[PDB]
């Protein structure tokens, strides 16, 4: 369950970049039918997002 | 789509990182350009109180 689980063992270069003060990497944690929720309201749920990132 | 965006927002992120470091450079000489131009005149004013003590 991821609640006390961090990815380390699928983290690759091309998902989280924290190469520079100016992006980070943040996980969300959604369920299997709030995935179109998270999906749609990923864009305005904070600003200055990277968008295409909406993958499992 | 998130691996061509991330790549391109990293290339601008250490396109972004390297004015900042030309900066940071500059402004290391900047502290070396000032004791250069004090060391650089103190000389022409101990001539002057040694050319002054030899004429009086």
């Amino acid at each position: 369950d991821l609640s006390v689980r961090s990815l380390h063992d699928i983290v690759k270069p091309e998902d989280f970049v924290l190469n520079s003060e100016h992006l980070t990497t943040v996980l969300v944690a959604v369920p299997k039918s709030l995935k179109s929720d998270f999906e749609k309201s990923y864009e305005t749920l904070s600003k200055n997002v990277v968008p295409a990132s909406a993958s499992v | 789509s998130q691996k061509n965006g991330i790549a391109t927002l990293l290339q601008a992120e250490k396109e972004a990182h390297e004015i900042v470091s030309k900066a940071r450079k500059y402004r290391q000489d900047k502290l070396k350009q000032a004791k250069t131009d004090a060391a650089k005149e103190i000389d022409s004013y101990k001539i002057q109180k040694d050319k002054e003590l030899k004429e009086f």
